[PDB]
Formats: C-alpha cells, sequence, structure tokens
C-alpha cells in the first residue's frame, strides 16, 4: 500500500513523453510543487551559480506571506541589507539598476506591500531559465521528477486505496464518508454516488456537470470551497474525493442553535463571500446558495459545498431557471435571461436573511407554493424589520435589488463592492482569508433494485476519472515525499554499488543511436528493452540482449485488450505476433508512438538501399 | 552544361588511347597462371587433414 | 551548337573503343581452355559455424593471417572472430546501427566500417592500454559507405552511394583523392595486388579501373544488364570478376580491355551478392540471393559445386590468403567456414 517509485531508467520513456507535450520547460516544471521542490534541491545542493538566486527567491516568498505591515517593514529592511543581497549584486549576475531603484524607492518611503520584491523575482527567473535549467534537466533531480511524474500520470484509484470510516452526510444519489488515503494517509471526504439511483432519477446530467464544475474550481486551494482532489468510479459507484468537512451544514445548526446574531452572521457571510469571489473569477456561477450547502469544519469554519448545479459563463451566458426557490434572483428566474454572477449576490442576501430570521425573505407565512417566491422576488421589494441595523439594511438592500444594474457586486468590481459595504467595515479581509477570526459555533464532536445499468449509460462515465495535479502533488509533498526520496535514493545507490562489484558499470544504451529503453513484459516475461532505429532488442537480468526484433520484420502496431489491460500487439511478417505490456499508461503511449515511427521510418529507408532491401 | 560534356570526351580519349593485347594472349596468360599455382590451391585439391587447420592441426 | 559534336564526338570514340576491342577479340577464353581437364565436382563441408550476431550479416573480411576475420551485422556490431576456435576476440558496438561494410587492415591493427551514416569509422584494435575505441571518423561522402579497403595503416579507399570513391589519409582524416566517374551508386571495390590500382562496381552496370596515385579512370567495363553488387581481382591482378543482379558473374581482362567470360545457368535467377577467387584463381566463388554459394570453373565456366548451408541470403564471402578456407556470411546471422 506504500508508494513505490519506478527505477530511474523510467526517465528514458518519461522525458520523451513530456517533451512531446512540451511539459519540459522551466515555467511548467517550476510551477509544479514537486517540480519546484526537486529544482530547489538541485540548485541549493548541486549548483552554486544558482544557489544564491534560489535562497533569495525563497526569502521573498517568506516575505510575501507576512500578514502585518509591522513584519514586512522589518523583514524588507533585513532582506535589503541582507547579505544574500550583495552576494547577487556582487557576483556574476547582479540586479538591474531599474529594478533596485524601484525596490529601495518603495522601501525608503516605508511602504512595504507583499509584492515589494516582485521586480527581483522576475529577474531571478530570467536568470534561472536557460543554462541553469538545462543543467537541471541533465541532473538526476529531473530524473527523480520523471519518477514522480510517472506515478502521478499512472493513478488508478479503487475503494482499496481508501480506508473509509463513518458516514458524514447523505444525498439523493449517494452518501459522504470520512476516509484516509492508504499511500499518504491524508484525511479525505468520499462522496459516493450510485449509478443505479442516478440513471433512475435522471441524474447523470448533474453528476457530470458537478465533475466539470469542480475541475474549474478545485484550483488555487480555496479555503472556502469543498474542492475536489480526485475523481474515479467503480462498476456501480461515482466517487469524488473532496475536502473533509465533518461538522454538519448550517441548516442543521441553524434549527438547533436558533437564529444567529449580526456578529455571528457577519462571520459566515465574510467567508462565503470569498468562496464566491473564487468561482466568479473562474467564470462560474453557483446558483444554489443556501444554508444547507454550507458545511462546517472541525473548527467551525465554513465552505461552500455541492457544485452540482453550478454553471460556466466564460463564453456562453446561462439562462434557465435553476436553484432552490426563495434564493433565486429575478434574472435567472427570468428565463431567456442572460444572467451571470449577479445571480449569486442575490442568493447571498436571501441566505443571510434566513440566518437572521429563520427563512427566506420571500417565503413568508410558511407558504408552500412554487410560483411562491417568484411573485415577490420580481414584484415586491423585501422591506427589513427595523430590528436590523442601518448597515445591515444598507447591505441587504443592495444585495436584494431586482436590477443587476443597481445591485451590490454587479456594477463593475463584483465582490470588492460587497466587501466595501459599511457592514464589513470592521473586518480585515486578509485575515478572513487566513481564517483568523473565531467561528461563532464550534460543532460538538461525533454527531450530526429492479434497475439495470446498460453499457451505453456506462459510456457516459468514460472520461469521469480525473486527478487534480495541484491537489495530488500537494498531498504528496506534505506527507511522504521527503522520506520516499530518501529510501529511493539509497535503494538506487545500493543497486549501483552491486553493479560495481559484478563489474558493469557500462551502459548499453550509451554511445550508440538508441532511441529509447525501459522495462516491458512480453509473451508473461518481464524484460528490459532497447529501441534502435532498425531493431528492438531485449534482455533479462544478468547479461546483454541475446534476442531482438528488426523494424523491417514488424508489420503493424495495434493497441489491444487483454484481461481489461491495454497491450501493444506487434504483427510480425511470418504470420506471427508479438504482444507487449507496459507498467504505466505513459509508457504505453510512448512505446506505441516510438515503435510506429521506428518501423515505418526504417522500412521507408531500407527500400532505398540496394544492399539492404529485398530483391525479386 | 558543356563543361561536363567537354569533360566526358576527354575521358573517353584517355580510355581510347590505350594499348590492347589479343584476347588469345590474355586468355593464355590466365590459364598459365592457374596451372602454375594449381598445386597451391587447397580449395582445388582437398588437402590432408594433417595440413588442414580446420580439421587437425 | 557546341554541345553539337561533343555528344557526337563522344559517341564516335565509343565506336572506336568498341572497334579496338573487337579487333583484339581473335579468340575466346573458352576456346583457349578446352584442352585442360575439368575441376570435377567441387564439394566442401562446414568446418565452423560462427554464432554471435543477432541479425542479418552484411559483410565480412579475412585478416592476412588467414585466421582472424571481422564481420558487420544488422545488430549494429562488428565482431572479430578466431575462425580456428570460433571464439570472439572483439565485440564492437557501433555508434550507428546502419552498418553495411567492414574491412580488416593488412597489419591487423585496425578494422574499418560504415553504412547509412555516410562515414567510414577506423577502429584501433591493439589499443592505447587495453580497450578498443574509435580512433578516426572519416567524413566527406554525401552518400552511404558501400565498401572500403585498407591500403595500409594510414590509407584506405572507400566507395559510396554518392556515386564516387575516395582515397583517405587516416591521420589527417581528409580525402587525398576523389574518384568521380560513375553515374550510379558504387556498390563494391577491390584493390589490385600491387595496390597501385583498384576496380569498382556500381549500380550503373559498369566497372571502372582507377589509378590510385594519379586519381584517374583508366578503363571502363560494361556488359552487365543490372547492378554490380560485388567485384574482386584475379590473383595476378591482370583481370577481375563481377557479380550482378542479372544473375551473372563476368570475367574482365585489363590488357585486352574487355570481357572474357560469363558465368551463369538457366536455373540460377537470383542476384549475386559477392564474388571471390580461390588462391590459384581457378575457382570463382559467388554468393547468391537463393541462400547458396555456387563454385564456378573460372577457366571453363562450368559450375563445379554448390555451398548450401544457409537459410537466407548469402550476403558475403571471402577466401583466406593461404587459400585454406572460404567464409560465407548470411542474412541468417551466421558465418560458416567451408573446407
Ligand atoms: O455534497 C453533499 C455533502 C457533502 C458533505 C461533505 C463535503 N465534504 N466533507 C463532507 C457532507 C454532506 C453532504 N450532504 C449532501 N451533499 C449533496 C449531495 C450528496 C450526495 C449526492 C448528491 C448530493
Amino acid at each position: 500500500k506504500k508508494i513505490l517509485l519506478p527505477e530511474p531508467s523510467i526517465r528514458s520513456v518519461m522525458q520523451k513523453y513530456l517533451e512531446d507535450r512540451g511539459e519540459v520547460t522551466f515555467e511548467k516544471i517550476f510551477s509544479q510543487k514537486l517540480g519546484y521542490l526537486l529544482f530547489r534541491d538541485f540548485c541549493l545542493n548541486h549548483l552554486e551559480e544558482a544557489r544564491p538566486l534560489v535562497e533569495f527567491y525563497e526569502e521573498i516568498k517568506k516575505y510575501e506571506k507576512l500578514e502585518t505591515e509591522e513584519e514586512r517593514v522589518a523583514r524588507s529592511r533585513e532582506i535589503f541589507d541582507s547579505y544574500i543581497m550583495k552576494e547577487l549584486l556582487a557576483c556574476s549576475h547582479p540586479f538591474s539598476k531599474s529594478a533596485t531603484e524601484h525596490v529601495q524607492g518603495h522601501l525608503g518611503k516605508k511602504q512595504v506591500p507583499p509584492d515589494l520584491f516582485q521586480p527581483y523575482i522576475e529577474e531571478i527567473c530570467q536568470n534561472l531559465r536557460g543554462d541553469v535549467f538545462q543543467k537541471f534537466i541533465e541532473s538526476d533531480k529531473f530524473t527523480r521528477f520523471c519518477q514522480w511524474k510517472n506515478v502521478e500520470l499512472n493513478i488508478h484509484l479503487t475503494m482499496n486505496d481508501f480506508s473509509v470510516h463513518r458516514i458524514i452526510g447523505r444525498g439523493g444519489f449517494g452518501e459522504v464518508y470520512g476516509c484516509r488515503k492508504a499511500d499518504t494517509g491524508k484525511m479525505y471526504a468520499m462522496k459516493c454516488l450510485d449509478k443505479k439511483r442516478i440513471k433512475m432519477k435522471q441524474g447523470e446530467t448533474l453528476a457530470l456537470n458537478e465533475r466539470i464544475m469542480l475541475s474549474l474550481v478545485s484550483t488555487g486551494d480555496c479555503p472556502f470551497i469543498v474542492c475536489m482532489s480526485y475523481a474515479f468510479h467503480t462498476p456501480d459507484k461515482l466517487s469524488f474525493i473532496l475536502d473533509l468537512m465533518n461538522g454538519g451544514d448550517l441548516h442543521y445548526h441553524l434549527s438547533q442553535h436558533g437564529v444567529f446574531s449580526e456578529a455571528d452572521m457577519r462571520f459566515y457571510a465574510a467567508e462565503i463571500i470569498l468562496g464566491l469571489e473564487h468561482m466568479h473569477n473562474r467564470f462560474v456561477v453557483y446558483r444554489d446558495l443556501k444554508p444547507a450547502n454550507i458545511l462546517l469544519d472541525e473548527h467551525g469554519h465554513v465552505r461552500i459545498s455541492d457544485l452540482g448545479l453550478a454553471c460556466d459563463f466564460s463564453k456562453k451566458k446561462p439562462h434557465a431557471s435553476v436553484g432552490t426557490h426563495g434564493y433565486m434572483a429575478p434574472e435567472v428566474l427570468q428565463k431567456g435571461v442572460a444572467y451571470d454572477s449577479s445571480a449569486d449576490w442575490f442568493s447571498l442576501g436571501c441566505m443571510l436573511f434566513k440566518l437572521l430570521r429563520g427563512h427566506s425573505p420571500f417565503r413568508q407565512h410558511k407558504t408552500k407554493d412554487k410560483h411562491e417566491i417568484d411573485r415577490m422576488t420580481l414584484t415586491m421589494a423585501v422591506e427589513l424589520p427595523d430590528s436590523f441595523s442601518p448597515e445591515l439594511r444598507s447591505l441587504l438592500e443592495g444585495l436584494l435589488q431586482r436590477d443587476v444594474n443597481r445591485r451590490l457586486g454587479c456594477l463593475g468590481r463584483g465582490a470588492q463592492e460587497v466587501k466595501e459595504s459599511p457592514f464589513f467595515r470592521s473586518l480585515d479581509w486578509q485575515m478572513v482569508f487566513l481564517q483568523k477570526y473565531p467561528p461563532p459555533l464550534i460543532p460538538p464532536r461525533g454527531e450530526v433494485k429492479g434497475i439495470k445499468l446498460l453499457d451505453s449509460d456506462q459510456e457516459l462515465y468514460r472520461n469521469f476519472p480525473l486527478t487534480i495535479s495541484e491537489r495530488w502533488q500537494q498531498e504528496v509533498a506534505e506527507t511522504v515525499f521527503d522520506t520516499i526520496n530518501a529510501e529511493t535514493d539509497r535503494l538506487e545507490a545500493r543497486k549501483k554499488a552491486k553493479n560495481k562489484q559484478l563489474g558493469h558499470e557500462e551502459d548499453y544504451a550509451l554511445g550508440k543511436d538508441c532511441i529509447m529503453h525501459g522495462y516491458m513484459s512480453k509473451m508473461w516475461q518481464r524484460r528490459y528493452f532497447y529501441l534502435f532505429p532498425n531493431r528492438l532488442e531485449w534482455r533479462g537480468e544478468g547479461e546483454a540482449p541475446q534476442s531482438l526484433l528488426t523494424m523491417e520484420e514488424i508489420q503493424s502496431v495495434e493497441e489491444t485488450q487483454i484481461k481489461e489491460r491495454k497491450c501493444l500487439l506487434l504483427k510480425i511478417r511470418g504470420g506471427k505476433q508479438f504482444i507487449l505490456q507496459c507498467d504505466s499508461d505513459p509508457e504505453l503511449v510512448q512505446w506505441k508512438k516510438e515503435l510506429r515511427d521506428a518501423y515505418r521510418e526504417a522500412q521507408q529507408l531500407v527500400q532505398r538501399v540496394p544492399k539492404m532491401k529485398n530483391k525479386p | 552544361s558543356i563543361a561536363q560534356a567537354r569533360k566526358l570526351v576527354e575521358q573517353l580519349k584517355m580510355e581510347a588511347n590505350i594499348d590492347r593485347i589479343k584476347v588469345s594472349k590474355a586468355a593464355a596468360d590466365l590459364m598459365a597462371y592457374c596451372e602454375a599455382h594449381a598445386k597451391e590451391d587447397p580449395l582445388l585439391t582437398p588437402v590432408p587433414a594433417s595440413e588442414n587447420p580446420f580439421r587437425e592441426k | 551548337s557546341e554541345l553539337d559534336q561533343l555528344r557526337q564526338e563522344a559517341e564516335q570514340l565509343k565506336n572506336q573503343i568498341r572497334d579496338a576491342r573487337k579487333a583484339c577479340a581473335d579468340a575466346t577464353l573458352s576456346q583457349i581452355t578446352n584442352n585442360i581437364d575439368p575441376v570435377g565436382r567441387i564439394q566442401m563441408r562446414t568446418r565452423r559455424t560462427l554464432r554471435g550476431h543477432l541479425a542479418k550479416i552484411y559483410a565480412m573480411h579475412w585478416g592476412t593471417d588467414s585466421r582472424l576475420l571481422v564481420s558487420a551485422s544488422q545488430d549494429g556490431k562488428l565482431i572479430i572472430w578466431d575462425s580456428y576456435t570460433t571464439n570472439k576476440v572483439h565485440a564492437i558496438p557501433l555508434r550507428s546501427s546502419w552498418v553495411m561494410t567492414c574491412a580488416y587492415a593488412p597489419s591487423g591493427n585496425y578494422v574499418a566500417c560504415g553504412g547509412l551514416d555516410n562515414i567510414c569509422s577506423i577502429y584501433n584494435l591493439k589499443t592505447r592500454e587495453g580497450n578498443v575505441r574509435v580512433s578516426r571518423e572519416l567524413a566527406g561522402h554525401t552518400g552511404y559507405l558501400s565498401c572500403c579497403r585498407f591500403l595500409d595503416d594510414n590509407q584506405i579507399v572507400t566507395s559510396s552511394g554518392d556515386t564516387t570513391c575516395a582515397l583517405w589519409d587516416i591521420e589527417t582524416g581528409q580525402q587525398t583523392t576523389t574518384f568521380t566517374g560513375h553515374t550510379g551508386d558504387v556498390m563494391s571495390l577491390s584493390l589490385a595486388p600491387d595496390t597501385r590500382l583498384f576496380v569498382s562496381g556500381a549500380c550503373d552496370a559498369s566497372a571502372k579501373l582507377w589509378d590510385v596515385r594519379e586519381g584517374m579512370c583508366r578503363q571502363t567495363f560494361t556488359g552487365h544488364e543490372s547492378d554490380i553488387n560485388a567485384i574482386c581481382f584475379f590473383p595476378n591482378g591482370n583481370a577481375f570478376a563481377t557479380g550482378s543482379d542479372d544473375a551473372t558473374c563476368r570475367l574482365f581482362d585489363l590488357r585486352a580491355d574487355q570481357e572474357l567470360m560469363t558465368y551463369s545457368h538457366d536455373n540460377i535467377i537470383c542476384g549475386i551478392t559477392s564474388v571471390s577467387f580461390s588462391k590459384s584463381g581457378r575457382l570463382l566463388l559467388a554468393g547468391y540471393d537463393d541462400f547458396n554459394c555456387n563454385v564456378w570453373d573460372a577457366l571453363k565456366a562450368d559450375r563445379a559445386g554448390v555451398l548450401a548451408g544457409h537459410d537466407n541470403r548469402v550476403s558475403c564471402l571471402g577466401v583466406t590468403d593461404d587459400g585454406m578456407a572460404v567464409a560465407t556470411g548470411s542474412w541468417d546471422s551466421f558465418l560458416k567456414i567451408w573446407n
């Protein structure tokens, strides 16, 4: 159940796979958490022409994370008259005059914004991209990166990969569980839908839309949204791996705690607003904003949950009337109405009102119609009970307008207008994002078949499986990454020293025209293959290759299925056939590509050669 | 264009300007060589296993 | 015009050359040799089987000691064998997999090879300290290297698909002389005993006699109806044989400046890939695409015997200097020593 890294020979395959997709650039590798970790390792330990540049870069990153201006004032000075400073400006590549002038300019006037050393950052990258990055690609640190990238691109999750615990919620299609991922031990929440009841109630339209919306949202590590890390499915289950929120929703806590005060409401509203600004920046409308979809964590902090009814308005505006009644804006409720993020600012006001009073501002007197609220949202203008404060009204008055042209957060700047309301005058939104404010309510611990699935319906969930690279790398980095590298390092040195004694010690794939090499299994027998321009050699352990297969001997390279496993089927001239099996998906893709290119090119070439080609 | 054509005729003139012997003469010299070395040819006359390095030496 | 007669003048010399040759055709080699006894039926057996190559064998070349021989294969390796023990003296992985030819220096100090890489690589066998590594990479040809032969340790001749041949100064690594003339891919070449001359066979269906020093073409031989894949000198150097895709071998005499004889049979339809004479020159051994090696009577043009021991094309062969054995290389990845 532990993670096992592929041998460093995996580089030969992975590097060609990544370069084909142009993933082998400074920006694409540096932007990755595991990529950065391995890059800084190489720069800080195996190349001092870039060590000081990386030290300074990390010092700037620490500075960027300081909350109070008090801290940044001191650290900015410390960093400037730091002697990592005149270790860069006193060597090969010093900072530009134009860059230093800006920094010491702001620094002298005693204003220290988090982006103070940003001019230095970009010049540092301009010095890392190129010769320094090329030395990294040649280093064995990039090799280790290929080993990790192989594991990531070969993730196939099952229920055996998780230790599922107690239930922590239920829906109309499935349940939610508290589970622990086996290889890392990270605590997750597993939302398991059931295709049986999904196809029954016509739900794959939501099940798919939720998976797509989560993809657009689960980036950036937003502390106020139940974001997805993984997505997979068994023969009967649709599974989302989400942020663990074992504290119950707000509708439950509302009916048990009673109505919240303005102070208690201001807390939830503040965190919910940041959760909305997140989606709206990624051009996503939630539309289903209600107390029931607000989950509390162990500490009382909240997140927006269930993105099943969200939408994308990046290129095409939504129109239809979707959402829960009483929380729907006039724009959406109005159909044929191109209505965008303005639909959530209305739902926010309706929701916050229910936290204060105990119900929707349009659902008065327990009414149960469904044209219900649609009458008062479009016609009437909800008028506060004067129990509220002048600022609370000034907010709800703006949020609950029918005009998008005159509503809070719809006149140009979006959420920044809502944060600006006199109701939030007392809040530091920086510390709201850091979740520094004390939650109003801390949850008590430990409480809160005649249908058939056809294959065509199973073909709806073809591309359901997904993996957020940002989430997985982050999970690995904060758990097993360092220790796994330690073991893998010494295990590789162990094999090397052994090969020293045995005596070789000299690579078979070097000094030649070898195109690619690595492990595969034939027929099963696991061998090490070497692909040349005119032949495919392979060997066992303990001697150089004694067998091979010429490119001219190969007729076709087709992918086939065997035991629910993808394999490469090589058709040989003599009516025979050669079947290969790769250890990972990336290897299957690259081998099929390199083999097709190889034999086609070789046969193309041999035909032009008198001594080599077949004659009458 | 014509510099190569000029090149060709100069080559033919050098190949044309050569002393040739009668085929009867040349054919006899070849036969005379074979006869004078027929005894030294192990592929012509199979040698004893004693003198054969690939059998018994 | 001025290209007017330069093509007509060229044709007339071709008539005169043909006329001069006809004037020398007073008799045939067949008529001259009717008195000597036939060689009888030539029959050999496999004394050795050299196992090691993983794919097709494309070429081989005997050492001067009539014991060591080098071979180039599709597996991208050169192997230097000890034909007496069949043991491998050297196994040399090459930088390029597309090797087509190999050569053994008369001194035994170096072996050469090349192919689609368009370069002739020299390998030092008796080393600096112990190993075996590339000592020189002869670059210059714009086509693939089809054949090469050492004049000595610092001079080697090469043929290429770039239509040309060339003499190289191994130390300097440049071409001392270029031999232009052919109009098709040069497939093979053979050094005269004196090493002052050498003949070449190309895909233009013609063989040419070259002067090594003056770097000129002295004589041109035609007759073949297709590609000449192999060529070899007659022991005394006054004649040479050729192998073609027309399923025929042919004997050319230099002093007569023409063809003397043709070696063929109506049963043989596949192309010849290699040719070589016995020590006395009485036998003409040739490799064929029908997996066979036919032994011809060089003087009487009869087929004396057939070496049949391969399951694929006989891509090359060679007779030792002492004339003790014949080596046959094949696409079956095997070399066999016949005796
Ligand atoms: O998504 C949820 C949900 C999520 C959590 C959760 C998130 N992270 N940790 C825990 C807790 C309770 C929940 N109850 C209902 N639904 C909607 C739903 C559920 C099932 C099927 C369809 C819709």
